[PDB]
Formats: structure tokens, C-alpha cells, sequence
């Protein structure tokens, strides 16, 4: 019975469809190959006895839509900002969106400042010091998550949903 | 309607459309005025004796047949009714027949594994539709079904190169290009009659979505420079001289 409308931010490749589909459809591409796109969701999580129906809202993440953002994070009660840990300018994108989610909208908006890829050692650029320090000073949280072995997919989003005002 | 016992109900439709021709067209104060009469007649379907009565989906198809027959009667005076929606409409159209003769999947950041080969083809006829109707619900399913169309090829193109699930990164630049090869006459004026007009409690979820994409992609394409389709500023301007030349 508590509607809330999710963004999520991020460039291109830093794992915007697959973390919603494995938190919706419990997949991922290395196991069970394509049914259904990964643009709109609705689902629903039990929080605290209790309902939350998220409308979770995709945003193409390439430089020349960036103007057009602002359509789509407009009246977010919440957004996952993506990053992959293995990919540094995806991280200072990550910090950007927080910045203009800030300054452009929306006073109570939950931000969940996701570290995606988190499997992947050998290429990790980004550490989890920067992305925490920077959410912490930022009113934001920082989780770090992994589509491929579905690391903490489960747990950001209820971890939104617990912060629903 | 027909009935002898919707009389009534006929009449304060009837007259609505007629007080509505009494004060002077103006776009904000006309929606709102429309939208107090939906709600207001969508009210009196459920609660009146004689309909309680119908399914809730029939009562549904109910607010869209009301929503339908109402549109159609105020339509000349709502659509594309003044000098700015007539310029913008115009700006698009005029934009987009240049662009559309140039444009090429990869100025959108459209990836070769998420090629369709028809262009989306089905996708461009969808839109094209729009201007076959004057009822804000039936010129948003074209827009819907565009979008579900694409969707679907996207789809299939991951399939076949065995390639993730398409998100936006995917539908929002095969909408633009699909849109731009499509250059659906109106588009600006149609876009603002659906926002304005649809029945409010219906542009809602996934339809609100993609209207979303669908006005993105408007805004997009009216701002197309050199930069936003990665084309060098000697390239682009050569591009449009060739394209007012055909
Ligand atoms: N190892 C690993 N790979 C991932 C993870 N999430 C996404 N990927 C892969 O990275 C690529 C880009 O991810 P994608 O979901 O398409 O990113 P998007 O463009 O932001 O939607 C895809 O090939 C995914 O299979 C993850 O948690 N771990």
C-alpha cells in the first residue's frame, strides 16, 4: 500500500539492467539467458510488516542524454545511482548524479550509491574507502553489489524501502 | 447513451460541450475544466443506481467511450489550437525531415548487436498512426504500441547476439531514431493533448513511462545539433544544406 517511484543512474555498462532483473526475476545473463526487457519494473517488498510497490524507472546513462534525466528522476521518492567498481569514470558519473539529484530535485529522496561488479578482483579500480567517505558526507548510502552472484541485490533495494519517508 | 434512460445524462454532456465554446480557448484552464469533468462523470457512472451495475474494466471502457466521444467534439478547439503549439509542431516536423535523411543508428549510440535490419520498421508505422485519431487514449496506444514493437526487437537482437537484456541505454536511441525515420506529423501538439487530455488516473505506470521516453525523445530531437548526434560542425551543417536540397 506505499507506492514509490525508483530511478535508477548510471552509465552504460555499469549493470542498471542487470541488478533490476536479478531483484525482480532472480536472473542473471551467465545463467538464464533474455525473456523481457529491463526498462520498467513494478514490485512489491514487505517491509517491517508492511507493503512498498516500487515503479522502478531506467535512464539511458550515455553523455548526449544527460539533459533529459531530469524527466525521469522527477517525483523519485528514491534512486539507486550505479557504478561498476572496476571502471573509475563510472564512479565519477556516480558522484555527478548525486550532486544534480541534490541541487535539481528532491529534498527526500532516498540515494543508494551502488558499487556493482563487486565479484571482479583483479580489475577493481574503484575502492569501497572513496564511494563510502563520499556517501557518507553526502546523506547517501553506499552498498556494494553483485548481479552476477547476487550480492546485496536483495538487500539495497529493502534497504530503500526502510528509509521510505 | 441511446437509452431513454441515459437522457440525462446525454443532456450534461451535451451541455458541457456547448459551455465550453463560452469561454475564450485557453489550454490550462481547458484541461483542467475537462479532467473536473471526467472525474465528475466517471463518479456519477459508478454511483448512480442504474450502474452498480457494471464490472469495474466496463466501467473503465465506460471513462474511455465518455473520454472519446467528449475529445472528439472539443477536438478543433483543443489541438494544436494556438500560434506556439503551431510553430513548435512545425519546428519538429521541419527538423526531423532534414535529420531523418542522414541520421544513422550510431550518432545515437545504437550498438551494432541491437541492429534490426527493417529499422523498426512496424515500430515507424505505430507512430505514424497518431494522426488517425482524435481520442487522447487510442493517440497513446500508438505511442504505447510503438514502444512495445520496439521493445520486442531489441529484444530479439539479444537473443541473437547473445547480449544482455535491453534497458534504456537500448529503447531510448532506437525511440529517437524511430521517431526522427517515422517524423510523425503533430508531434509536438499530440504529445501536449495526450498529457493534457488522457484521463488523468490513467497515465499512470508503465504507460507514464514510456510517454516519458516518447517526450524525451521530442525534446532530443528539437535540440539535434552537431554535437548531440556526434557529427562534426562542417559534417552536420553540409548534411542539413543536402537535406533541404532533396
Ligand atoms: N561479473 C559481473 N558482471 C556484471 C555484473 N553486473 C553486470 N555485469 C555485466 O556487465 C555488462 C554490463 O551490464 P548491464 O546490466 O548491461 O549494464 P547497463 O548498461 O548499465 O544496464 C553485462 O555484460 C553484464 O553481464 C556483476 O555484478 N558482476
Amino acid at each position: 500500500s506505499i507506492n514509490a517511484k525508483l530511478v535508477l543512474l548510471g552509465d552504460v555498462g555499469a549493470g542498471k539492467s542487470s541488478l533490476v532483473l536479478r531483484f525482480v526475476k532472480d536472473q542473471f545473463v551467465e545463467f538464464q539467458e533474455s525473456t523481457i526487457g529491463a526498462a520498467f519494473f513494478s514490485q512489491t517488498l514487505a517491509v517491517n510488516d508492511a507493503t512498498v510497490k516500487f515503479e522502478i524507472w531506467d535512464t539511458a546513462g550515455q553523455e548526449r542524454y544527460h539533459s533529459l534525466a531530469p524527466m525521469y528522476y522527477r517525483g523519485a521518492a528514491a534512486a539507486i545511482i550505479v557504478f561498476d567498481v572496476t571502471n573509475q569514470a563510472s564512479f565519477e558519473r556516480a558522484k555527478k548524479w548525486v550532486q544534480e539529484l541534490q541541487a535539481q530535485g528532491n529534498p527526500n529522496m532516498v540515494m543508494a550509491l551502488a558499487g556493482n561488479k563487486s565479484d571482479l578482483l583483479d580489475a577493481r579500480k574503484v575502492t569501497a574507502e572513496d564511494a563510502q567517505t563520499y556517501a557518507q558526507e553526502n546523506g547517501l548510502f553506499f552498498m556494494e553489489t553483485s548481479a552476477k552472484t547476487a550480492t546485496n541485490v536483495k538487500e539495497i533495494f529493502y534497504e530503500i524501502a526502510r528509509r521510505l519517508p | 447513451m441511446r437509452k431513454p434512460s441515459a437522457g440525462d445524462f446525454v443532456k450534461s454532456i451535451k451541455s458541457f460541450i456547448v459551455s465550453f465554446s463560452n469561454n475564450a480557448p485557453d489550454p490550462e484552464k481547458d484541461c483542467a475544466m475537462v479532467q473536473e469533468f471526467f472525474s465528475k462523470m466517471e463518479a456519477a457512472f459508478r454511483a448512480h443506481p442504474l450502474w452498480s451495475g457494471c464490472s469495474e474494466e466496463e466501467l473503465d471502457s465506460a471513462g474511455d467511450g465518455l473520454e472519446k466521444y467528449v475529445m472528439t467534439k472539443l477536438f478543433t478547439r483543443v489541438f494544436a489550437s494556438n500560434t506556439e503549439e503551431v510553430i513548435a509542431d512545425e519546428k519538429l516536423f521541419q527538423k526531423m525531415s532534414l535529420v531523418q535523411q542522414f541520421i544513422s543508428p550510431e550518432n545515437l549510440d545504437i550498438q551494432p548487436t541491437f541492429q534490426n535490419e527493417s529499422s523498426w520498421l512496424l515500430a515507424q508505422k505505430e507512430l505514424q498512426k497518431i494522426n488517425m485519431y482524435k481520442a487522447p487514449r487510442d493517440k497513446l496506444v500508438c505511442i504505447l504500441n510503438c514502444c512495445k514493437v520496439i521493445n520486442n526487437l531489441l529484444l530479439n537482437a539479444s537473443i541473437a547476439s547473445n547480449e544482455n537484456a535491453p534497458g534504456a541505454d537500448e529503447f531510448l536511441p532506437v525511440l529517437i531514431y524511430v521517431t526522427i525515420k517515422a517524423n510523425p506529423p503533430q508531434l509536438h501538439s499530440n504529445l501536449l493533448y495526450i498529457q493534457r487530455y488522457r484521463r488523468e488516473s490513467k497515465l499512470v505506470g508503465e504507460a507514464a513511462y514510456f510517454f516519458t521516453n516518447i517526450l524525451s525523445a521530442e525534446s532530443f530531437i528539437s535540440n539535434i545539433d552537431a554535437k548531440s548526434i556526434s557529427l562534426d560542425e562542417a559534417e552536420f551543417e553540409k548534411n542539413m544544406e543536402s537535406a533541404r536540397a532533396r
